[PDB]
């Protein structure tokens, strides 16, 4: 839920996510779920937060409760730090296995090098079953095929205690006798050269020489034991995929853009050029998790999440369909409640009025094409 | 006053029993936060612990208190166990909250969230502290155990976490392929400072390498924090605060 | 008796006003007319409240300030750890007569709990516990240890 | 502060006081005071003065810099008053990139940019009041060196 | 570039999202005067009470 | 008499020679016959050299020195901090027969004006100040004050 | 392509080639954003007259 409580401006102008489409709603455990989708770094990447020279494609869960098997970027693997373009338009799809029964969220979010947590809207999900039930086997190439949920948990285990085990017996050996008070005394009072004496000097010889050798010992037999070994694999991925998506057809200048304090509309004028030979019309504005979508052109049938949801919050004053070729300026309000559920509100107490989004122009053959605006956004209150 | 030799005796007993509680409960609590507010990052997860920066990094951070400690113990109680008892209260507590709150309220697995082990250099510490008592002579060669044995005394643990695995055409470890499964919302992958490859490298030199520094930052930080801790120990009585 | 079972044994301001304010009103004037049994019943008292500090400072600095690193107690210990100073100065001898450099560092630094420098400053607890034992060793000192 | 403003940024160049009127610290100070002799002990003011001088310090400027603060759309661009002014009003030496202003961050939340640097301020000055409460005791000495 | 006339003759208006219209050359001065001083006048009262 | 109206009233290479000069020639072998009466009148000057001193640094380190941040007097403070300091070297006692540290930092450090850490040294004004009450406080301290 | 393999004193050798950077430059070292073409010689047995 992190999302929201971060600032306004700041979740409308990072990173944008459409096209999200989750495999399923309700799981059992050991089944797996995946989230595909698309998300655009903005050209406008704000200066306060670093660019993603490296970044992490993550999924925001309430700790594991789904285990990501795999996760995609493109279409290569993308389990370690990863380098976005500014401006360029990725497609990602993570796999995730569920682990723990109960009501979970998901959060198509990420993590950059100096901006932390980027959370992306999230949907519902419902685990049912039990934990013990769960299974993450998992085959190396030594040729073993082992379960990460109990994997190496003995021997942790096993040495932990052992060294715990060889710390108190240590203590307890010089805790039977007095320990502050008289020790103390004696060694104020003159030299006290009794506290310390033989045999306590020979057995902490034997401590001593037994710690090293134990270590050494146990070192041998871990690399007799498990003979093939490699470091820890890391490294930001570079010459990463991107969509190559078709230049757009339509031009929308944003003259003005408005919002009511209080309130739960966004107001703004647009100014939208038509190219190509088909009647487009908008039909959704995406602003920061948040879909204005219009009810008479676009219905969503993804089963987006319906509190991020606005069938019809997205009012336009002309909506009919624009000829090619044809401009003309029309007024835009998308109002929803979510705009307050989700604090988009407090961009008043933001320190940059400026918001993003994408438009969504439909047509009457049924393919879409993206825009993408970005203008101040100037509050009113009379 | 007192009344006889023996009750005598059982009162001693009794304030060695409290006064130990509460220096080894403060010791937990003071350490507990040095250590997670200076190093807690990579003794969290198995694929943070690496061998350039872990290595490096965890002894040289965590001798600080235990070179106080002892200057204080061995100096004024000839008690040999100073580092020992910081050392095991740090794992005390790493290992309750790893079981009752990693596990407990998330379920992180343990041999995910398992923390790092260093009774050895514990060890290795009070007796040379103790044998040839020369607190010079523990900072330069009982320092250099602690930084050295750190990371074989640990290798027991780690080394069947890094079996090589092939995982969706990509190599990994146990280790990595634990930390890309069990997702980190606040820890992703990229925050690792962990060995991520240089030219300035020659063959396999990378542990013994940060062993080595390691070991001789730790004897700068215990020579540093030996008299810090000899400060702490001051029985100043102030008369105007 | 000596030592008793109390080793077993908004609100958080309010609670610090009352405990501290009936700890200080309740201070022994005549502090020379003390017999040393008196004083060694007494002085158990004082280290139950370290005692109780140590699991403050335990149950607040470990317990709940990795629990944030997992994701009330800081005003229980500097409550805990106040009250052992104010119990000390006023009750006891050799705590009086002068404010204790490491006893006051103890109690200040996890009380103004970047917090690595101030955690250090728990590490004057060695100065604490060996003017504890100074106190201890007053007149129940001997005759046995030393002997 | 305010006589190099009157007679230098307004003498001879011609800055606006509005723009370039100093900080206000007399709050602070007061309480640093009172606080220094009412319990006499300087750890006590350096925990309790120096964090009312911390605290005190942003609603001490508050009624000089709320009028400041009225948003103002300004050629389609939201603006503060102080922005405007810092726009208008130039400076050579010292453009707007060079301003370390709060510029958004992903780990703030709500309305707590000021009350979180203002205890980080407090909690601060409580560490630089205890340091230099020792430096100026170093300073207060009489020592009389014999040779130099 | 020749400039002439008086620096009296020059005006910066502005008008604020509330709904007035201030000018920039002598907005809130007045305010920052009256605190400053008020301010000002209290740490001299103080200093001259103890002096 | 005593204080007089002193209060109300390549150069500067030059004058600080001569001012050094004149002043270090002129000094008073004879410190010890010297009567109080003719100290309190004497230990005033050199408190108009020290008032002499502060405007300098105020007109130096404050008018100027911002004056480049809108956009001769350190030589002037330098000289009139030297003179001082020779002033109550040679004439007067409690500052001969040994250097003053807080005076010595005091005349060096706006001298030797990275700078923030050189304007500390002005703080030694407080050292200069104390025992300048205590060269006053010699033969003038009583009968009156602590009376 | 070097120009020759056996040379005497005074004589010129040439050293040809291209080389490509590459797109997946590791994290780890700096992106060569300031790089200097040196040449690997034991000691300047070979004086570097000129490099293009
Ligand atoms: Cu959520
Ligand atoms: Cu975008
Ligand atoms: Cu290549």
């Amino acid at each position: 839920h992190g999302e929201k409580s971060q600032a306004a401006f700041m979740r409308m102008r990072t990173i944008h996510w459409y096209d999200l489409s989750w495999s399923k709603e309700k799981v059992k455990i050991n089944e797996t779920v995946e989230i595909k989708g698309k998300f655009h770094v903005f050209e406008g990447w704000p200066e306060t937060v670093d660019e993603p020279d490296v970044a992490f494609l993550n999924v925001g869960m309430p700790g594991p409760v789904f285990i990501r098997k795999e996760s995609y970027i493109g279409g290569q693997l993308v389990p370690r730090s990863v380098r976005l373009e500014i401006g360029k338009t990725y497609d990602f799809r993570v796999v995730l296995k569920a682990r723990r029964p109960g009501d979970w969220h998901v959060h198509t979010m990420m993590n950059v090098q100096g901006g932390g947590p980027i959370i992306g809207p999230g949907k519902w999900i419902t685990v049912e079953g039990s934990m013990s039930e769960f299974r993450n086997p998992v085959t190396t190439l030594t040729g073993q095929t082992v379960d990460l949920e109990n994997y190496n948990e003995g021997n942790t285990y096993f040495w932990h205690a052992f060294w715990f085990a060889i710390g108190v017996a240590w203590i307890g050996y010089w805790s039977r006798r007095p320990i502050f008070i008289p020790r103390l005394l004696m060694v104020d009072a003159g030299r006290a050269d009794e506290l310390v004496s033989a045999t306590d000097r020979k057995v902490a010889m034997g401590f001593l020489a037994a710690t090293i050798l134990i270590v050494v010992m146990a070192m041998s037999s871990a690399n007799s034991k498990y003979p093939i070994t490699i470091p820890l694999q890391a490294g930001t991925m570079r010459g990463m995929k991107p969509l190559e998506l078709p230049a757009p057809t339509v031009s929308v200048k944003v003259e003005d853009a408005t919002y009511r304090v209080p309130g739960r509309a966004m107001r703004m004028k647009l100014t939208i050029t038509n190219h190509g030979n088909s009647p487009i019309r908008l039909g959704e504005f995406y602003t920061a998790s948040v879909r204005f979508l219009d009810s008479d052109v676009y219905k969503d049938t993804t089963g987006y999440p319906e509190d991020l949801l606005a069938e019809d919050g997205l009012s336009v004053s002309d909506n009919s369909p624009l000829a090619p070729g044809e401009t003309r300026t029309v007024d835009v309000t998308a109002s929803d409640a979510a705009w307050e559920v989700y604090r988009l509100s407090d961009i008043i107490y933001d320190p940059d009025s400026r918001f993003a989004g994408l438009l969504f122009f439909f047509d009457a053959t049924g393919n879409r094409q993206v825009v993408q605006i970005d203008a101040p956004l100037i509050p009113s209150f009379m | 006053a007192v009344r006889s030799h023996a009750e005598a005796v059982q009162v001693s007993r009794t304030i060695d029993w409290m006064a130990l509680f509460v220096v080894f409960f403060v010791i937990v609590g003071s350490y507990h936060i040095h250590a997670m507010l200076t190093m807690g990052d990579w003794d969290f997860w198995s694929d943070w612990k690496d061998r350039r920066l872990w290595v490096t990094v965890t002894p040289i951070v965590l001798v600080t208190f235990p070179a106080a400690v002892q200057s204080y113990l061995w100096e004024r109680y000839r008690l040999p166990w100073g580092a020992t008892v910081c050392v095991l209260g740090l794992l005390l507590g790493e290992w309750i909250n790893r079981y009752f709150n990693f596990w407990g309220w998330t379920y992180f697995p343990i041999n995910f969230v398992f923390p790092a082990s260093l009774v050895p250099g514990a060890i290795i510490l009070d007796t040379v502290l103790m044998l040839s008592g020369s607190y010079l002579f523990t900072a330069i060669v009982g320092a250099m155990g602690w930084g050295l044995i750190f990371y074989p005394g640990n290798w027991p643990i780690i080394a069947p976490l890094h079996v090589p695995v092939e995982y969706n055409g990509m190599l990994m470890s146990i280790a990595d392929i634990q930390g890309y499964n069990y997702v980190r919302t606040g820890t992703p992958e990229y925050i690792r400072m962990v060995e991520k490859g240089t030219l300035r490298t020659f063959g396999k030199d990378v542990a013994p390498v940060s062993a080595f520094f390691s070991a001789f930052m730790s004897i700068l930080i215990y020579f540093m924090w030996h008299f810090i801790g000899r400060w702490f120990s001051n029985e100043r009585f102030l008369q105007s605060t | 008796l000596l030592d008793k079972k109390w080793l077993t044994f908004v609100l958080e301001i309010v609670t610090a006003s009352i405990l501290w304010g009936y700890l200080w009103k309740t201070r022994d004037r005549n502090l020379a007319a003390l017999t040393p049994r008196e004083e060694l019943r007494r002085n158990f008292t004082h280290l139950v409240w370290l005692v109780a500090y140590a699991w403050a400072i335990y149950w607040g600095a470990s317990y709940f300030t990795e629990q944030d690193g997992t994701w009330l107690s800081y005003p229980i210990y500097i409550i805990t750890g106040f009250a052992a100073f104010i119990y000390a100065k006023t009750r006891l001898p050799f705590f009086a007569k002068g404010i204790s450099l490491p006893y006051l560092v103890l109690v200040v630094g996890p009380f103004m709990i970047g917090f690595v420098i101030f955690g250090w400053l728990a590490l004057a607890v060695m100065g604490t516990l060996t003017q504890t034992f100074y106190s201890f060793a007053q007149g129940g000192l001997g005759q046995s240890l030393c002997e």
